[PDB]
Formats: structure tokens, C-alpha cells, sequence
């Protein structure tokens, strides 16, 4: 659903995020042009399951940075609630300190744009989107609520897209087929 | 598809998708190319025209054959040229397709 | 676009497929109720790139069978074209013999239903869908054309959904909290 | 949370999501529970009523504490009960949410 279409500009958003330094900032996806973006949703802050998946993406943020890529998480919870969760010990089911921004989507409009809203619950599914350095959507991943995403799979995808992107830096050949270029016997 | 077999310089071929090479398969092709080159068929090369008539040559198959010619330090590789459009290219490359001039 | 929504019945289709025995059969997604289904699209038969990912899902079909899951591939090409490709050697960019059925979607309606139609080109993106044994859509994966899907990742997802599905086979506790159940 | 700490039988706890156990952390908690059980906080348990008033107890955290109690072959584990609904369950389970009776 939504307006997220492969090969098209990823839907832009402007939203209040909790930055890795713990400050609030109003950010837009378009701020990250020039870099690949891994943009992922999760349903809710402060549930009874540990945010293992989020901690894994933040823990391995260096592997994304090595690929010139920015990871950004989002949920429908307020940015105040994101910061509370950051400031909650992991042994109390908290996130702990984050190496990635966490976007707040309290109007559900970003989730709807990305077609990942679970309407009967008012929360996002586990959607993950790979957006290239030109802002173009390259990959859609959406899981039902019980099953997490893999950092290894995500890094595989980012590197494969970038490999092919980089091989598009080409110049005209300066070789022309003709009667002269037929292979000798 | 263009009729004869053309000897395409290795250096002009654009190979934008990753391939996994088997070194023993590369080496087996190296030896065959030396002994009986006629038994190693041409690779298929897509010849695309850029917006301003630039020439581009894409190789999507024949990874082992290409590596074997490289290994052999050959200038060119036998190939069938297939005249193709930017639309054809976009099938392979999606939003990685360059604005070819 | 399309009608594929997580937690809802996967869009049914009826289509001519080429079966692992090389025969044509008209099949419906709903024929596979009771089994997990991995339904995947690919753009076109007979392009200049080897169909490595299709061969991988076919080669590893036993790992899916072990999970009571059926893998099905699809493109907009005719079933006649699917069979020619099956009967083309891999050294000629062919599929070779397949352990999985290949659905034909020449009207592009299945691709449209699953929201993976690249409408300009009239071919499907690399979409892959995991459908549970009740016919419910559990997972959406769509790649732009140049990047393939992982059999290892897909099996990871199937087993993870099935893990939590199996934990839904429960009956009531027969234990009631009250003043008697406070810890001493 | 319901007021006091309840001793929930391990056999009634539904643990529908996978977790990675560190055997050394399990052993460490086994040791602590024997020595100073009050230092090991209660886990959180969601108490859900089925359509016909059946009782269901879900555990989504405290994996290592649960492993340690099963190792000790305890009948019950200290828990805080959280009265919850099917709608709350579906946040965790999605289309794996059973039709609880
Ligand atoms: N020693 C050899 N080893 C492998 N193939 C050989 C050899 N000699 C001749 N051939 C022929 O060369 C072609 C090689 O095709 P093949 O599909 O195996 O590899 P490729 O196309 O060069 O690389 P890849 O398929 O990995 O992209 C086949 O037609 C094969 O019959
Ligand atoms: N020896 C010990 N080892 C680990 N934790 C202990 C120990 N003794 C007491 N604790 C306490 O028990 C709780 C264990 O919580 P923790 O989040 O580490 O694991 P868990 O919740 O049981 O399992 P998981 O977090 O993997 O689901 C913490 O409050 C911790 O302070
Ligand atoms: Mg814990
Ligand atoms: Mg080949």
C-alpha cells in the first residue's frame, strides 16, 4: 500500500526524532541525500519484549557507516517516549544508548505513506526500506509482528545495490564494431 | 543479434552484476582456450546506444570465460553482439541504469 | 498497489504452471492451504543473466519440504516459454530441470494483485511473499531488478513464523491467581 | 500491574517468541536464586482472558530467569501479573495470535 514504489523517490517525511546524542531534532529523509538510507519501522516503544532487533541495528551501526549508509528507526510513539526508552536499562526491557535516530510518527502519516500501517491496531508493521543516495526506493521488506529483521541480510542488500550503482559510472567505449572487428579464423 | 562473431576488447565490457568465480573452472577454461578455442562459444554482449550516440557494451553472462581471457592476458574476447535499447538495459539494472549518453 | 496485506488472506490466483515433471497444470494458491507457501516473482524468462536465484530455490527445495512449505515462482511469460527455459541447458543461460512449479502470469493480473508490477515495462519486480498454512500473508519482500533474494533468509523467515504459529496451539491454564497464589 | 508478586507455575507460561540463552548467565542466575532469591526480580506475565473466560499467561521477557527456574525444577516463578487483552496480544503475535477460548 501507500506511496512507497520501487524505482521512485521514497516518500519524504519531516518528523521529530531523538538523535543519538539524546537531543530532539526535526529531520527529513531528504536530509540524507548523498547517502543510502535504511529506514525501518517497529510497532511500539515499551512493550514486554526486549527491542533486540533495534539494539542489533544500533550496535552494528559502524558496518552501515562503512557503506556510507544511515540507519533510521521509527514508530508511532512520541519522541519523548523514545527518549524515555533510550534512558531505560536493558535489564528493564529498555533500549539503552542508541547510535541511530528514532523518528516519531504520532499522526501515523509516515507509516501510511510507506504502506505499513496495521490499521486495526494503529501501529506500524516491521517494515524496512532501502533508499539509495539519490533518494530512490530500492527495496521493500515487511514482516508480520512476531518476526524480526536481519542486520546481515540488510548489509547484503545495501552492498549489492551499491555494487551495481557504482558500475553505472561509465563512459562511451571508444571502440566501434565493423567489418574490421570480426574475429580472425 | 548481429551475424558474425566480433572480437570485443575486454576493457570495453561493462559487467555491473557480481559473479562468483570458481578458480578451477576458470583454469579449465584457460587450458581449453589455449588448446581448442573454437570449442569455447562466444559470450553474448549487449550493444546499447546512449542518448547522444555513445556506444556501450554490457556483459551479463560468460563470467568464467571472461575471467579466463583476462587470465590469459588476451586483448579481445569472441562475442555475439546483440543490439539493445535503454529499456532492455533497465530490465537488468532497474534504478541503477545510468543516463547513458 | 495491489491487494497483498500482511495479516490478510493472500490474493488467490488460478494460473497455468509448468510442474516439476514438465507437465502443464492450472493451479490456485488456495490448493496449497495446509502448507506454508513461498511465492516469488521474477521479471522474464530467457534474459542474458543466468537465473541463479530460481536455480537456488529449486536446488534447495528439500529444505523447504522439510518445513512443510511449497515454493512457487512466477513471471509474466507464457507457460510454453517457461517449459522451453526448463529444457534449455544452464550453459546456455537455461533453467534446467526444476523441483518447483513456475506460474505463468501473461495477463499481469497476479503481479498487479501482489503490487509488484513495473507497469511501464509490463514485468514484475523481484517480489517474494510468505503465506502461512491458513492462506494468510505473513511477509513481503520486493527488490529492485538488479539484486537477488536469499534462500537462507527465506528459510530463516519461514521457520521463525512457524515457531510462533506452533506456540499458538494452547489450551487454558487451569490455574487461577488469587490471594492463595501470592509468593510466600 | 496487579498488586503483589504471584508465584506462577512454569507449566502454564506461554513463551511464543524465540530467545538466545547464554548458558553462563543461566547458571549465574541458578546460583543467585539458590543463595539470594530476593535479588532476582519478578518477571512480567501477561494474563489474558479467552472468549469463553479461559486464562492464558504469556511471558515475553525474563528468558534467562525462566531457564534458571526450569533448571532448578521449581514449580513456580515469581511474577508480576499484567491484565491484558487479545488486542494487546496481537501486538506481539500478529497472525499467529490464537483464537483464545
Ligand atoms: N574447460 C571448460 N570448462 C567449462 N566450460 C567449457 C570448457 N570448454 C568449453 N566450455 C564451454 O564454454 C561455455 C562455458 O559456459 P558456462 O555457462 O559454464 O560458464 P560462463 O558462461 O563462462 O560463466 P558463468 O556461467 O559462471 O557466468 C559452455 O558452452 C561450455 O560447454
Ligand atoms: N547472577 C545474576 N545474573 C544475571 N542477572 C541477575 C543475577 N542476579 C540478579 N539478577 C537480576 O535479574 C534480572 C535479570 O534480567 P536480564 O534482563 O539480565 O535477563 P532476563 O530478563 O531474565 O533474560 P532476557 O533479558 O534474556 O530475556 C536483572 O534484574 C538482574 O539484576
Ligand atoms: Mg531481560
Ligand atoms: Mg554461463
Amino acid at each position: 500500500s501507500g506511496n512507497a514504489k520501487i524505482g521512485h523517490p521514497a516518500p519524504n517525511f519531516k518528523a521529530t526524532a531523538v538523535m543519538p546524542d539524546g537531543q530532539f531534532k526535526d529531520i527529513s529523509l531528504s536530509d540524507y541525500k548523498g547517502k543510502y538510507v535504511v529506514f525501518f519501522f517497529y510497532p511500539l516503544d515499551f512493550t514486554f519484549v526486549d527491542p533486540t532487533e533495534i539494539i542489533a541495528f544500533s550496535d552494528r551501526a559502524e558496518e552501515f557507516k562503512k557503506l556510507n549508509s544511515q540507519v533510521i528507526g521509527a514508530s508511532v510513539d512520541s519522541h519523548f517516549e523514545h527518549l524515555e526508552w533510550v534512558n531505560t536499562p536493558k535489564k528493564q526491557g529498555g533500549l539503552g544508548p542508541m547510535n541511530i535516530p528514532l523518528v516519531s510518527d504520532p499522526k501515523r502519516t509516515i507509516a501510511q505513506d510507506y504502506g505499513v500501517l496495521k490499521a486495526d491496531e494503529g501501529i506500524s508493521f516491521r517494515g524496512l526500506f532501502i533508499i539509495d543516495d539519490k533518494g530512490i526506493l530500492r527495496q521493500i521488506t515487511v514482516n508480520d509482528l512476531p518476526v524480526g529483521r536481519s542486520v546481515d541480510e540488510t548489509l547484503r542488500l545495501v552492498q549489492a545495490f551499491q555494487f551495481t550503482d557504482k558500475h553505472g559510472e561509465v563512459s562511451p567505449a571508444g571502440w566501434k564494431p565493423g567489418s574490421d572487428t570480426i574475429c580472425p579464423d | 543479434r548481429i551475424a558474425a562473431v566480433h572480437c570485443v576488447p575486454l576493457s570495453v565490457l561493462i559487467r555491473p552484476l557480481p559473479s562468483v568465480l570458481d578458480p578451477a573452472k576458470v583454469q579449465s577454461l584457460v587450458d581449453t582456450i589455449r588448446e581448442d578455442p573454437d570449442s569455447v562459444p562466444p559470450i553474448d554482449v549487449l550493444w546499447i546506444k546512449g542518448a547522444q550516440g555513445g556506444d556501450y557494451f554490457y556483459s551479463f553472462g560468460g563470467a568464467h570465460r571472461y575471467a579466463a581471457y583476462q587470465q590469459l592476458q588476451r586483448e579481445t574476447i569472441p562475442a555475439k553482439l546483440v543490439q539493445s535499447t535503454l529499456s532492455d538495459l533497465r530490465v537488468y539494472l532497474g534504478a541503477s541504469t545510468p543516463d547513458l549518453q
